[PDB]
RNA sequence: GACAGCAGGACGGUGGCCAUGGAAGUCGGAAUCCGCUAAGGAGUGUGUAACAACUCACCUGCCGAAUCAACUAGCCCUGA
């Protein structure tokens, strides 16, 4: 299963954030949805671990 | 606010020759040459230097956004240099669960055939670019290298094979199943 | 932090590197990689006796020792000089020796 | 030949070495009771109890258990009686007073690793070290 | 000489202290001083169940002139 490669995939697909208002996925660092569908808000979560 | 004639400075190495017809930029180097079409982006392109080959770029007036813009064609100059002496090299590690990930080249290094993909049936037949050389690597398990002159080809090529290995309808938290991009680099190493 | 405070943050050090300004003839130039380890008192406990190296930011040290100076001379370790972690040991005792016994006595000695 | 460095087993308030464990001291080495059961028998009878240090030096197909302390355990080494608990007694407070020389009588065995000079370094560097012991000699 | 970027570290009295279930700053508790300095928080955390590399806080080099934080109102967008 190779945990530097499990560290390598979760970063491809786990650590993004969430907007609470757009539900886009976007990025570790971002503070703004880059959607027009909810308007740039700063409004975030984190993606959930298991 | 309408600001001034924003320049950035451009150097250019000894082995690398330039050459534009406008905006239009021609680059040739050792690992053939290599062009793109500037043209929708309104900006004073000029070279100065016998044979020390600085390259200047330049807009005057524009806005905030223009003088966003004045960078890329510094940073894309930049990358085509990169490109046209070294090359862009990335490199592949299949992460497989249960399931192995079988990878062919079908024909002459273009074609990518994936196989077998969490025991799906469906052979996963993937057109590259033109321009782009693929090589399952040696001294590594299941580790695939992508080569070419331009970045934006062979990168568009990544994408398309990490986003033709993409799990359906479970989660992707568990399910880490893929083809990813795990290195970025050059073709002749040590520069 | 206020400039001086009278306290031990900025012009505390321009205290120190402007009031031990007429103590010496001879700032040497020691510096080191990294210092994280017991490094710090392999630097000040072999050269005591006469133990110094003081020295803070080459970027607070710029215009510091010019509008400072009334010294004249040793504004000759110019441009050379920021460049470099570089501790400045300010010395007065004899000669080369002072180097001679730090060509090597705390990093691997 | 068949000589090794130290590991400072300790924790412990006894003597000989926490238990009997001077029938394990053979296993991965060559080594052999030379100093389990008569250095340590008097160490103990000697600066008794309260975790110092006591590292395994063996140095010739033999063990060598010759202890060499430094502060905080020869700090904690300042009493005059020590009436065991041997466990849980209400955590026994030997919060006690230490006379006007830990200057120059309970510092120069303990001294050569303060890295200053001798008196603005070890005696004032017990002084903030000893949490223990502090009932302010003055 | 900030601001982010690249480079260096991130101690010692001191395996300090509550414990001996670990804890040698890393689940938890009280606290908390000082020295060396360029600065290290009797240590933000990564991770070995724990020992350890490692980072953060804090510090220094290359750098070159504006940068950061709140708040407000015009247009436009979301809300629709
Ligand atoms: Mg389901
Ligand atoms: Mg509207």
């Amino acid at each position: 299963i190779e945990p530097s490669l499990r560290q390598l995939a979760q970063k491809y697909n786990c650590d993004k954030m969430i907007c609470r208002k757009c539900y886009a996925r976007l990025h570790p660092r971002a503070v703004n949805c880059r959607k027009k569908k909810c308007g740039h808000t700063n409004n975030l979560r984190p993606k959930k671990k298991v | 606010m309408k600001t001034i004639l924003s320049n950035q400075t451009v150097d250019i190495p000894e082995n690398v020759d330039i050459t534009l017809k406008g905006r239009t930029v021609i680059v040739k180097g050792p690992r053939g040459t290599l062009r793109r079409d500037f043209n929708h982006i309104n900006v004073e392109l000029s070279l100065l230097g016998k044979k020390k080959k600085r390259l200047r770029v330049d807009k005057w007036w524009g806005n905030r956004k223009e003088l966003a813009t004045v960078r890329t064609i510094c940073s894309h100059v930049q990358n085509m240099i990169k490109g046209v002496t070294l090359g862009f090299r990335y490199k592949m590690r299949s992460v497989y669960a249960h399931f192995p990930i079988n990878v062919v080249i079908q024909e002459n290094g273009s074609l990518v055939e994936i196989r077998n993909f969490l025991g799906e049936k469906y052979i996963r037949r993937v057109r590259m670019r033109p321009g782009v050389a693929c090589s399952v690597s040696q001294a590594q398990k299941d580790e695939l290298i992508l080569e070419g002159n331009d970045i934006e080809l062979v990168s568009n090529s990544a994408a398309l094979i990490q986003q033709a290995t993409t799990v359906k309808n479970k989660d992707i938290r568990k399910f880490l199943d893929g083809i990813y991009v795990s290195e970025k680099g050059t073709v002749q190493q040590a520069d | 932090m206020p400039r001086e405070d009278r306290a031990t943050w900025k012009s505390n050090y321009f205290l120190k590197i402007i009031q031990l300004l007429d103590d010496y003839p001879k700032c040497f130039i020691v510096g080191a990689d990294n210092v994280g380890s017991k490094q710090m008192q392999q630097i000040r406990m072999s050269l005591r006796g006469k133990a110094v190296v003081l020295m803070g930011k080459n970027t607070m040290m710029r215009k510091a020792i010019r509008g400072h100076l009334e010294n004249n001379p040793a504004l000759e370790k110019l441009l050379p000089h920021i460049r470099g972690n570089v501790g400045f040991v300010f010395t007065k005792e004899d000669l080369t020796e002072i180097r001679d016994m730090l060509l090597a006595n705390k990093v691997p000695a | 030949p068949n000589e090794i460095k130290v590991v400072y087993l300790r924790c412990t308030g006894g003597e000989v070495g926490a238990t009997s464990a001077l029938a394990p001291k053979i296993g991965p080495l060559g080594l052999s009771p030379k100093k389990v059961g008569d250095d340590i028998a008097k160490a103990t009878g000697d600066w008794k109890g309260l975790r110092i240090t006591v590292k395994l030096t063996i140095q010739n197909r033999q063990a060598q258990i010759e202890v060499v302390p430094s502060a905080s355990a020869l700090i904690i080494k300042a009493l005059k009686e020590p009436p065991r608990d041997r466990k849980k007694q209400k955590n026994i407070k030997h919060s006690g007073n230490i006379t006007f020389d830990e200057i120059v009588n309970i510092a120069r065995q303990m001294r050569h690793r303060s890295l200053a000079r001798e008196l603005s370094g070890t005696i004032k560097e017990i002084l903030g070290t000893a949490q223990s012991v502090g009932c302010n000699v003055d």
